[PDB]
């Protein structure tokens, strides 16, 4: 008889003219049973509407070879997938999610092999957009977007995906699991700390810990370890974890993260000289786990804390006095350190170089400004929308029968 | 204004156009554009993405990164010398013009908050113009200069939505 792949191609257009999409999901998955070059021949006379759903099945086999993507000619195959995502769109995509995701993870693995994964970022973000509502549902392509940005630094495209918080993942037909959930948040934390957006980083990092698990994974160690470092910047000791945290984070991970527990302990004494000595003791761990450079920030943040506690206590204090106590050891650096912080807005202070003093202010708000009224009013609109998400979700359980 | 749009078209262009390593002028504008926003982390990361191939090919790019190394230290007098060091016509100048004026404003603004009193010679480094030119300017703005010692002193609709919400 004839070949399976030619017979399969003409059928798809029928199922794409009709409401009978569930059939179509089967036809792309099998794809021709055994495949080779044979798919490349279908593409030429594949258009009659758009190129249809079928094309996605062709692209999934060719990249999933685990060899050449399509001879040294691979750039052509790349031009075809940007065409699928852009012009075709996909409105029957909810069904396609399994192949779409497989294909997308496979793309990222191949681009990572190439000279730089830069060229991949631009197709991969538009690729996610098509499966989403317009509200933004979180799925595994989100994780892989962050990975491309991490390797080839250009964090800027990924930020609108990250800066949005959500409820419910993209489902129906698989295409998703808890590791993807954890890796997306791990990396998204990694990026925000870099931007020095300590607020979003903390929050991203937390979501990578609160996830349920009954098994150990490499992402769970890293997520915990990065959490301790971030909380050492934001807070004066480690920040709280809820009681819906996974069992695994207590039982296995804590003797696993001993070094970090010692970082947090030395930081609580409030002495940089000791923290510094510890970082060289613990060094090899920092390098193998590769949260180097972050560990350095925790040291600068102690010096910031040590300067900032003085503010609480003193109206006026000398630079020489600050310098001995903080252990800056140079009044010139005391002046340099607050001045960095003035630009940042972590401190409200003024320098008197006639007297050789620092004067602390501390009066950003008197709380009777209309500025403060508008700020409180903006915060209320957020709450009323948050409640509305909860109402739709409580109601949804009300429809479901109770157990 | 104009610059913000210029980052947008360029940001798009980095991912879309090349095979993964884009050409030398595009990277230079983009780097220069990150310094105007004072988004120094992404700038630094930009240079680290840059291979050794572009650093030999293009020296201008390496000058733009040098201003930026100093911005990280936040040492003003050093910033100014580097602005003068390199120019690249058309391709670097409109954005460069903005970089120079963005750091001077940052510097005057910084000092105004930072110091209730400052030495005039240190201030001269910040704005980056000599003592005669500076002391002349401060007086017009309305800041006090002390002379002899030479010190310078810087100087219903919401409510119904909410009621509707709580009553329900």
């Amino acid at each position: 008889m004839a070949s399976a792949l030619e017979q399969f191609v003409n059928s798809v257009r029928q199922l794409s003219a009709q409401g009978q999409m569930t059939q179509l999901c089967e036809l792309i998955n099998k794809s021709g049973e055994l495949l080779a070059k044979n798919l490349s021949h279908l593409d030429t006379v594949l258009g009659a509407l758009d190129v249809q759903e079928h094309s996605l099945g062709v692209l999934a086999v060719l990249f999933v070879k685990f060899s050449m993507p399509s001879v040294p000619d691979f750039e052509t195959l790349f031009s075809q997938v940007q065409l699928f995502i852009s012009t075709c769109n996909g409105e029957h995509i909810r069904y396609a999610t399994d192949t779409f995701a497989g294909l997308c993870h496979q793309l990222t693995n191949a681009l990572v092999e190439r000279k730089q994964p830069l060229r991949g970022i631009g197709i991969l973000k538009q690729a996610i957009d098509k499966m989403q509502m317009n509200t933004n549902q979180l799925t595994s392509i989100h994780a892989d977007l962050c990975q491309l940005c991490l390797l080839a630094k250009c964090f800027k495209p990924a930020l609108p995906y990250l800066d949005v918080d959500m409820m419910d993942i993209c489902k129906e037909n698989g295409a998703y699991d808890a590791k993807h959930f954890l890796c997306y948040y791990y990396y998204g934390g990694m990026i925000y700390t870099g931007l020095k957006n300590f607020e979003r980083a903390l929050y991203f990092y937390e979501q990578a810990i609160t996830t349920p698990a009954m098994a150990v994974s490499h992402i769970m160690l890293e997520s915990y370890k990065k959490y301790i470092l971030v909380s050492l910047i934001l807070l004066g000791k480690v920040q709280q974890l809820p009681k819906y945290t996974s069992q695994i984070v207590g039982r296995f991970i804590k003797p696993l993260s001993n070094a970090y527990h010692e970082l947090a302990q030395v930081y609580s004494t409030n002495n940089p000289s000791e923290l510094r000595n510890l970082v060289n003791k613990h060094s090899e761990t920092f390098t193998r786990d590769n949260n180097m450079g972050l560990v350095k920030q925790c040291l600068s943040s102690l010096y910031k804390k040590n300067i900032q506690r003085l503010t609480k206590t003193f109206l006026t204090l000398s630079l020489q006095d600050m310098a001995s106590r903080v252990q800056l050891s140079g009044p010139q650096e005391a002046e340099k350190y607050v001045l960095h912080m003035i630009e940042d807005g972590e401190i409200f202070a003024s320098i008197n170089q006639k007297d050789g003093m620092v004067s602390f202010h501390d009066n950003p708000e008197k709380y009777n400004n209309p500025a403060m009224l508008h700020n409180i009013d903006q915060e209320m609109l957020k709450c009323i929308e948050l409640d509305e998400r909860l109402k739709a979700m409580d109601q949804e359980i009300t429809v479901n029968p109770q157990f | 204004f104009s610059f913000k749009k210029l980052l947008d078209q360029c940001e798009n262009q980095e991912l879309e156009a090349p095979g993964g390593i884009a050409t030398p002028p595009v990277y230079g504008q983009l780097l220069a554009l990150y310094l105007l926003h004072n988004d120094m982390n992404n700038a630094r990361y930009l240079w680290k993405r840059i291979p050794p191939a572009i650093k030999s090919a293009n020296s201008e790019l390496g000058g733009i990164w040098s201003v930026g190394q100093r911005i990280w230290q936040r040492d003003f007098p050093g910033i100014y010398t580097t602005i003068n060091a390199h120019q690249w016509s058309e391709t670097v100048q409109p954005i460069m013009e903005a970089l120079r004026d963005a750091t001077r404003r940052r510097a005057f603004a910084l000092v105004s908050q930072a110091y209730t009193s400052i030495i005039a010679d240190d201030f001269a480094a910040f704005v980056g113009l000599p003592v005669e030119e500076a002391v002349k300017g401060i007086l017009e703005q309305g800041w006090q200069a002390d002379s002899t010692t030479r010190m310078v002193l810087p100087r219903l609709a919401r409510l119904t939505d909410y009621v509707a919400f709580l009553e329900n």
